[PDB]
Formats: C-alpha cells, structure tokens, sequence
C-alpha cells in the first residue's frame, strides 16, 4: 500500500522543498540585509535593493549579483541533497509503517527490518547521487528558461516570499508587546538608530547600560532595527514580484526571485526523475527481499524465532498451555499402553 | 610510522575521492594549465585584435 | 522590585539619567528629613535641660 501511494510527484515536491530555503539563502545573502550584532555605524554600501527597479539594464553590480547567486545555487550538493532527502524520506516513512504494524512488539525483528531499509538505501547512495550530478551537468551551464517555466517560478516567488514576511510581521508586533509600549521599543529603535549613525557613539562590544537601557533592551533594539528594515524589504520586493516589469522573462536581471525558483524548479524535476529511477525502484525491489532473508538469518542463526514467541506474554502462556497438555496425554498413552504389553 | 601507515593509506584515498567530488561539481573537471589559460587569454585577445 | 547591578544606570522604563537623577534626590530627602527634624527637636522644650 505505502509504495503505491510514494511514486514520483512526493520526490518532486521534496526536492523542490530544501531547493526552496536554497534560494531564499542565496537570494538573501545577494539581495537582502546582513544582521546587526553591535552598535557601530554600518559602512555604507552604493546599490540598495529598493532603487532595483529603476536601475541602469547593464549594472555589472546587479548583474554580478544575479550571476554569482544563480551558480553558487547550480554548484551546489544537489546530487547528495536529493540523495540524503530522498533517504530520509524512505527511510521515516517505512518506520512510521513499522510503528503501525504489527512489529511494534518485537523490537529486535523491527530493529531488523529498519536496518534492512537503511542497508539497501546506503548501498545504493552513491550512485543516485553522482548519476543526479552528471544528468544536471547541462543544466549547470545553461539553464535556459522558458515563458511557461517563467511563469511558475512568478506564482511560486509571490507564495514563498509572502510567507517568509508573515513570520517577519507577527514577531515584531510580538517583540513590541513583549518589551512593554510599542512608544518604548520605538525609543531604544530611536536609540540603536542614533548610535547606527554619528549622532551618539558607545564604544562597547557587550555594552550593558546606555542611554538608560539594559544588556537585554538593547537587544531587543537591534533586534527590533534588524526586522524594520528586512520587513519592507520583503514587501517590496513581493511588489517586484507581482508588477508587470517582472511578468515577462526579459528582465531576468531584475527579478532574481523569480529566476532563481524557476532554476530550482527545473534542476529539482530533472534530478527527480532519475532519483526515481535509480534508488526508488532499487528500494521497492531490495527491501522485501532483504526483510525476509534478514529475518530469516535473524531467526535461525540467533534462535530469536523462540525469543519472537516468548516476548509477547500471551503466545508465551498459549505456547506454554499447549505444550503442557500434549506432555500428560503422551504420559498417560504411555501407562495404558504398559498395561496393554502387561497383561495385569 | 607502519602501524599509522595503513589507516593514513586509506584516509588518503578518501580525501583523493572527495577532492575530485568536489573537482567534478564545482568545476566539471576542465583539466587546466598556466600555459593553456595564457595561451587562451591571448588567442581571444589576438581574435579581438584581428 | 528587585534587578542585578551590571548595568546600575539603566532600569525599569526609566531612563539612564533619570534613575542617577532619582537616586540622588532620594538621598537628598532622607538626609534633609532627618536634619529637620533633629533641627525641630535641638531647638525643642525636651532639650532645654
């Protein structure tokens, strides 16, 4: 029933997965703000994501950047990523089916089945991967992509990109409440910002009192300065992703979004397929053949056939009854019978 | 130095294994040479030239 | 209300400077209590003897 239900599409849906955070990685460490840590004035950086729009066509900065993210994402572990993601898939799913079955007593027998599961995905390991490498080598120079291909990646970028500023809006509306007046938290914003800029200097790498706050608030400051700024980026950047400029493929360099989880999309389908070929049939034929020898190994070599029968209390007692019966009824057949040699 | 010596072979052979792991995904194993990347760089310059 | 003293300058939702301005004027009423009163009583009936 499970290897009737798994098939493909799972495969494809898990790989696109892990790929996703990939290029929310990439694109926010090419795009997005780096984190505030201390309280020192940022070195001021030329290019900012919110003048991307209306920006000049041939940047060799934002056409760099688009570059380097697309193939630091290509020339990446997607061979042992789909492998390792696959296998723990496989391998989660056959022990929640163990869970269920009836090997839930008997934890040496399911221990050997997990095992046998593991075994056979281990083996077979290697070869899904590099096999997923080599089939993505052409892909890796020239992951051309198509209108149809450009508009998934649209709907797609808009979903994911949303649900990363969701999480982003509720924790500082959460930070403001935890802290005490959203006017309070404004106040030591007011301050991390004064002291991000010339107007106040504090000189410290822990600093513990400033401006009438503690270790703990100014925390909560630059924490609160880190969300602000991500926060609008985001929605903007939603913005680029739902404008028209970003509907057609020809300003590829301009929404990295989108192209990038087209790229993820595609390296994700192709990679699948042969995923599916080589380790997927490979479990679904492996796995019931090795359950029963190991099993069976395990049985008769170990002697833990007995041990299977004396670990659930009731076939220990069902077992032990039957055997019981049959010992007097041979004792009593061997008295009648000694009177039937023996006259009297 | 022997006893050590097996347990270093094998390591060994794993890091050659890894390094050329990573010369195929990263790289996809274009062999490359000072002399040829200097050969190259002037050819398209003479090509630009011409 | 209790807090630790890594940082004394800077407390509850009162400002840095606001809480040393505090602190200091809290002395000055105990003190200025306290001299009063032993004011009151030097020039009191009870130590006229």
């Amino acid at each position: 029933e499970f290897a009737s239900s798994f098939g493909r599409p799972q495969l494809q849906t898990l790989l696109k997965d892990a790929l996703d955070q990939k290029v929310l990685d990439q694109l926010a460490a090419r795009y997005w703000n780096r984190p505030i840590e201390d309280l020192s004035p940022a070195p001021r950086e030329p290019d900012n994501i919110i003048d991307l729009p209306k920006a000049d066509p041939d940047s060799p900065y934002w056409h760099r950047q688009l570059d380097t993210a697309c193939s630091g994402l290509t020339r990446l572990g997607v061979g042992r990523l789909a492998a390792t993601v696959a296998a723990s898939a496989i391998q989660q799913h056959v022990e929640k089916l163990l869970d269920k079955s009836s090997f839930a007593k008997h934890p040496s027998a399911r221990k050997v089945i997990s095992d046998a599961a593991a075994t056979v995905l281990a083996d077979r390991s290697y070869a899904t991967s590099d096999g997923i490498e080599i089939s993505l080598k052409p892909y890796k120079f020239d992951p051309d992509i198509q209108p149809n291909e450009w508009a998934q990646g649209r709907e797609h970028v808009v979903g994911v990109l949303q649900a990363e500023l969701e999480q982003c809006q509720a924790a500082m509306k959460a930070l403001e409440n935890s802290v005490g007046g959203r006017k309070k938290l404004k106040e030591v914003m007011s301050f991390v910002d004064k002291a991000r800029k010339g107007e106040i200097i504090v000189e410290g790498d822990h600093p513990s009192g400033a401006g009438g706050f503690s270790a703990a608030l100014l925390a909560r400051g630059r924490e609160a300065v880190f969300l602000r700024d991500r926060a609008d980026i985001l929605s903007l950047r939603i913005q680029a992703a739902k404008s028209r400029q970003c509907k057609t493929l020809t300003n590829k360099y301009y929404c990295p979004e989108v192209f990038l989880d087209a790229v993820a999309t595609k390296l994700a389908q192709t990679a699948v397929l042969f995923l599916n070929v080589e380790m997927l049939n490979d479990f679904y034929v492996r796995f019931p053949r090795e359950v029963e020898a190991k099993l069976h190994e395990h049985m008769h070599a170990g002697g833990g056939l007995e041990k299977f029968a004396r670990e659930d209390p009731k076939v220990r007692r069902h077992l032990d009854l039957i055997r019981r019966k049959e010992l007097l009824e041979t004792v009593l057949g061997k008295i009648e019978e000694l009177h039937r040699i023996s006259s009297g | 130095m022997s006893s050590k010596l097996n347990e270093t072979t094998e390591a060994i052979q794993r890091e050659l294994e890894e390094t050329t792991y990573q010369f195929k995904v990263q790289y996809n194993e274009q062999p490359m040479s000072a002399e040829s990347y200097l050969a190259a760089s002037l050819d398209d310059f003479k090509h630009q030239f011409h």
